[PDB]
RNA sequence: CCAACUUCUUAGAGGGACAAGUGGCGUUCAGCCACCCGAGAUUGAGCAAUAACAGGUCUGUGAUGCCCUUAGAUGUCCGGGGCUGCACGCGCGCUACACUGACUGGCUCAGCGUGUGCCUACCCUACGCCGGCAGGCGCGGGUAACCCGUUGAACCCCAUUCGUGAUGGGGAUCGGGGAUUGCAAUUAUUCCCCAUGAACGAGGAAUUCCCAGUAAGUGCGGGUCAUAAGCUUGCGUUGAUUAAG
């Protein structure tokens, strides 16, 4: 049931290539990152959409993902 | 007199609120009406009308408001004239579903098709403005047996609780020469304003993302005091 | 005719002097909070009166 | 005058009544008056519940409408020549007032 | 509130968390934490608070999942 | 219906100070709402107002189960000529208002 | 001011948990499984698409087409009967077949919610004094976080009596008396008392519901209601087993 949806996946992508550098590897801070930056509708996708991008800030580190 | 309580006076006008709205459906069909908005005082209290055609309220210095305001009197016993109409042009003249809802009411009645007469509505409501609308006209067409017609084009949701004011949902009906037409227009409206001619509080299936700043200095430092 | 007796069984206490409060019926209605409706009636105006759902 | 006054406040919609309490929280003190707060009497939600069908046939539905009406309630000491002023600065069609009789 | 077995449940959650909380607050934590070692490792709910409730009843059956009886013919 | 007199023109001329009245269908009432006073029931303001819409004097609409009507023109130049009164004497169907 | 406060009571804004932390599995891709910390590592439900059905509802609807009827009217009202009639078959459900219980007396702890009417006239009732009991009487609050109401609910807890018996388990059947609702209680409206004490000893082939505050036992409040719950709808309690040619 953790299988992440794709609108989720999908303003993911968008944030993490253009604020690469305005991030960290912190889910909390990033947390606050992505209300600052986007207008989230509603708490539970804006911590949702900080956890995939947090996923992928430990990750695209590392290996070429689309980055 | 005794005072009755609250959760009996809750209930009072939220059943007058919906028994003038009945009337004035049955009294001013012909002029897109499309609801009402009441405010109680202990004054006098205004009822208005929202009707997008306002002249065939008023007759010769307001005939048919005077009465409009009598009628309302002596059913439910106000005070000699503590409540009263107004006429009000509504805004978005065929964005609210219940005006065009009676349009094609009286439209149908001078005999035309369904399928001439509700490209003409399907095609006015998706021009003025509106993110997406879908209209069913239902019963006897072509035959002994009765079938539907529907008329999608454009975006439209269908669950959540967001289907309640991105969306309205009109349902009337069309006495034509055999049986009884059901007419059904949903209209789903745009979050454009943040304000009057649609909802606010966005749609949450997207993300509104904003651009970065232009970057600038980024380079060997700079100061001023001042 | 003959008042006397013409509507003479008392309508009182009973539901056969309860009604709909819309257009006369006097089966399935609701008396709760003094509403007077049967329930066919209550559905149509349901967000007219103000009882929305739980969504 | 000298007067005890309680006025009431509540309807159908909670957040219409939110800013009716805290306009009448700051239009009395603007005037620097005396209030005590807005205290939460708890909500009252009447539920009552309808089979949803016209006939007998289904498989034996039911739906479940409830009206959730909020209440709050204030007191002030001020006299009631300005019964006018705390009535008139605002409308609000959705919100019911009331004001207890001042007699203290 | 409560019952029986509901209320000395709630009163045993009650006084073991009471001293724990005095000493937070009037001896060191050192000897808080002490007496929390105790406490957890020895059937952890008395002063971490049970979760679960009532999880209301439903519209075709006389509860919360139970169901009225199906005839087919 | 049978029509006395006396009551008709009480609803007439209630029929005829304003243009509006509201009976309400349930005949097995006793007292006629409005008027309550010169002891007519609702029967009576039914069948008097029935007699009007067939000669279209009157023009009725229904609520959920009030009975209403509106006063076409030609019925106000009727109810002069029933009640005696001159092309002076109007109902409040033309302007009492601003 | 002849006290300080919000911890429970109550809402309101906000915080909170995302499968981020840790290892293991896996194209090191979506993810999966183990623990760390935590109140929470799946709370329950509502709205629910396209395209349908000769599904149901003309006996809700001043929604309606057609057809029939229209005064020795299917319109309308009053009076009595009727849907409740019983050689029989089937369907939801309530009690029981006991000793893990039935009695008797102690003893005790809930939550949701509703309450006097524009018309419509009958509401919840505490207290007091009469009665073995239903109930009757005056006197008072309550249009309600104000009164009923700290809602002294049941199961259960404990002390006695009862002992494997068709028994004091079980209460169908039925006679007599007694009270309230009402225009009227008979074909018993209900309630109370005394008496009567039938099957029934765990249920054939078959079949239904259900996986954690779950089934199940247990009361309670709504709806309908003048008098009315063996129903339904909610709440609490005790709580487990496993086509570009
Ligand atoms: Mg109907
Ligand atoms: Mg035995």
């Amino acid at each position: 049931g953790r299988v992440r949806t794709k609108t989720v996946k999908k303003a993911a992508r968008v944030i993490i290539e253009k604020y690469y550098t305005r991030l960290g590897n912190d889910f909390h801070t990033n947390k606050r990152v992505c209300e600052e930056i986007a207008i989230i509708p509603s708490k539970k996708l804006r911590n949702k959409i900080a956890g995939y991008v947090t996923h992928l800030m430990k990750r695209i580190q590392r290996g070429p993902v689309r980055g | 007199a005794v005072q009755i309580s609250k959760k009996r006076k809750f209930v009072a006008d939220g059943i007058f609120k919906a028994e003038l709205n009945e009337f004035l459906t049955r009294e001013l069909a012909e002029d897109g009406y499309s609801g009402v908005e009441v405010r109680v005082t202990p004054t006098r209290t205004e009822i208005i009308i929202l009707a997008t055609r306002t002249q065939n309220v008023l007759g010769e210095k307001g005939r048919r408001i005077r009465e409009l305001t009598a009628v309302v009197q002596k059913r439910f016993g106000f005070p000699e004239g503590s409540v009263e109409l107004y006429a009000e042009k509504v805004a978005t003249r065929g964005l609210c579903a219940i005006a065009q809802a009676e349009s094609l009411r009286y439209k149908l009645l001078g005999g035309l098709a369904v399928r001439r007469a509700c490209y003409g509505v399907l095609r006015f409501i998706m021009e003025s403005g509106a993110k997406g609308c879908e209209v069913v006209v239902s019963g006897k067409l072509r035959g002994q047996r009765a079938k539907s017609m529907k008329f999608v084009d454009g975006l439209m949701i269908h669950s959540g609780d967001p289907v309640n004011y991105y969306v309205d949902t009109a349902v009337r009906h069309v006495l034509l020469r055999q049986g009884v037409l059901g007419i059904k227009v949903k209209i789903m409206l745009p979050w454009d304003p943040t304000g009057k001619i649609g909802p606010k509080k966005p749609l949450p299936d997207h993300v509104s993302i904003v651009e970065p700043k232009d970057e600038i200095l980024p380079t060997t430092p700079i100061s001023e005091q001042k | 005719g003959h008042q006397q007796l013409y509507w003479s069984h008392p309508r009182k206490f009973g539901q056969g002097s309860r009604s709909c409060r819309v257009c006369s019926n006097r089966h399935g209605l609701i008396r709760k909070y003094g509403l007077n409706m049967c329930r066919q009636c209550f559905r149509q105006y349901a967000k007219d009166i103000g009882f929305i759902k739980l969504d | 005058a000298i007067h005890r006054i309680r006025i009431t406040l509540t309807s159908r919609n909670v957040k219409s009544l939110e800013k009716v309490c805290a306009d009448l929280i700051r239009g009395a003190k603007e005037k620097n008056l005396k209030v005590k707060g807005p205290v939460r009497m708890p909500t009252k939600t009447l539920r009552i519940t309808t089979r949803k069908t016209p006939c007998g046939e289904g498989s034996k539905t039911w739906d479940r409408f409830q009206m959730r009406i909020h209440k709050r309630l204030i007191d002030l000491h001020s006299p009631s020549e300005i019964v006018k002023q705390i009535t008139s600065i605002s409308i609000e069609p959705g919100v019911e007032v009331e004001v207890t009789i001042a007699d203290a | 509130g409560g019952g029986h077995v509901a209320q000395i449940y709630a009163i045993r959650q009650s006084i073991s968390k009471a001293l724990v909380a005095y000493y937070q607050k009037y001896v060191d934590e050192a000897s808080k934490k002490e007496i929390k070692d105790i406490l957890i490792q020895y059937d952890r709910t008395l002063l971490v608070a049970d979760p679960r409730r009532c999880e209301s009843k439903k519209f075709g059956g006389p509860g919360a999942r139970a169901r009225y009886q199906k005839s087919y013919r | 219906m049978l029509m006395p007199k006396k009551n008709r023109i009480a609803i007439y001329e209630l029929l005829f100070k304003e243009g509006v009245m509201v009976a309400k269908k349930d005949v097995h009432m006793p007292k006629h709402p409005e008027l309550a006073d010169k002891n007519v029931p609702n029967l009576h303001v039914m069948k008097a107002m029935q007699s009007l819409k067939s000669r279209g004097y009157v023009k009725e609409q229904f609520a959920w189960r009030h009975f209403y009507w509106y006063l076409t023109n030609e019925g106000i130049q009727y109810l002069r000529d029933y009640l005696h009164l001159p092309p002076e004497i109007v109902p409040a169907t033309l302007r009492r208002s601003r």
